[PDB]
């Protein structure tokens, strides 16, 4: 449930 | 002298990058010359993940940070000034750095 | 992961040169794998310009510093373990950064 | 007065 960044990992 | 702030950035960036770890920069979205995707800013700020595998042709200089991402898959290409850039740190245990509010970005 | 130090040296010591300071590097001469002319250390150091003007081939690595040097004319080839570099500062100001004890040194 | 570093000045 750890939330991430704004952007796709991968772009 | 000039702010240390980019230098700074740039030595945490590389460090984080050399240990495996995802470096998150934390950025004031409603500083002066932020270009980011509005829909993706909450509380006045918005964290981008900055590795090599999330972004194309970043650039940490000293008066900004540029570098395109996709959002839902769409590609935008972000402009960070660096006044604006407040953290950068490990998605995966949160070691890096806040930086000091240096007064020339005030 | 890896001690901080050697990205923060090479931050300030680029934040120095583009200023127009002359960086100063403080070593711990008594440190495991320190070379440098023991006729100039005293009280266990030695203060070293590492601007390009008084220095040969300087690296600024992770595990070390290493460059050429002139003393009363003569060359000689510095070697400095990371861990014995305890600070860098501006000679005109003092302005730099004293470096924090991380543990892997001791 | 003010003391300098240990290296001299230009290499
Ligand atoms: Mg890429
Ligand atoms: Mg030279």
């Amino acid at each position: 449930g750890r939330h991430g960044a704004a952007n796709d990992e991968n772009y | 002298s000039s702010p240390k702030r980019p230098y700074l950035l740039r030595a945490y960036y590389d460090w984080l990058v050399d240990n495996s770890f995802t470096p998150y920069l934390v950025v004031d979205a409603t500083y002066l010359g932020v270009n980011v995707p509005v829909e993706y800013v909450k509380d006045g700020q918005i964290v981008l993940n900055l590795s090599a595998s999330a972004t194309g042709n970043l650039q940490l200089t000293n008066d900004f940070i540029q570098f395109n991402a996709r959002f839902k898959g769409v590609s935008r290409e972000l402009y960070i000034p660096m006044g604006a850039a407040l953290a950068i740190y490990a998605r995966e245990n949160g070691d890096g750095v806040m930086f000091e509010p240096e007064e020339i970005y005030d």
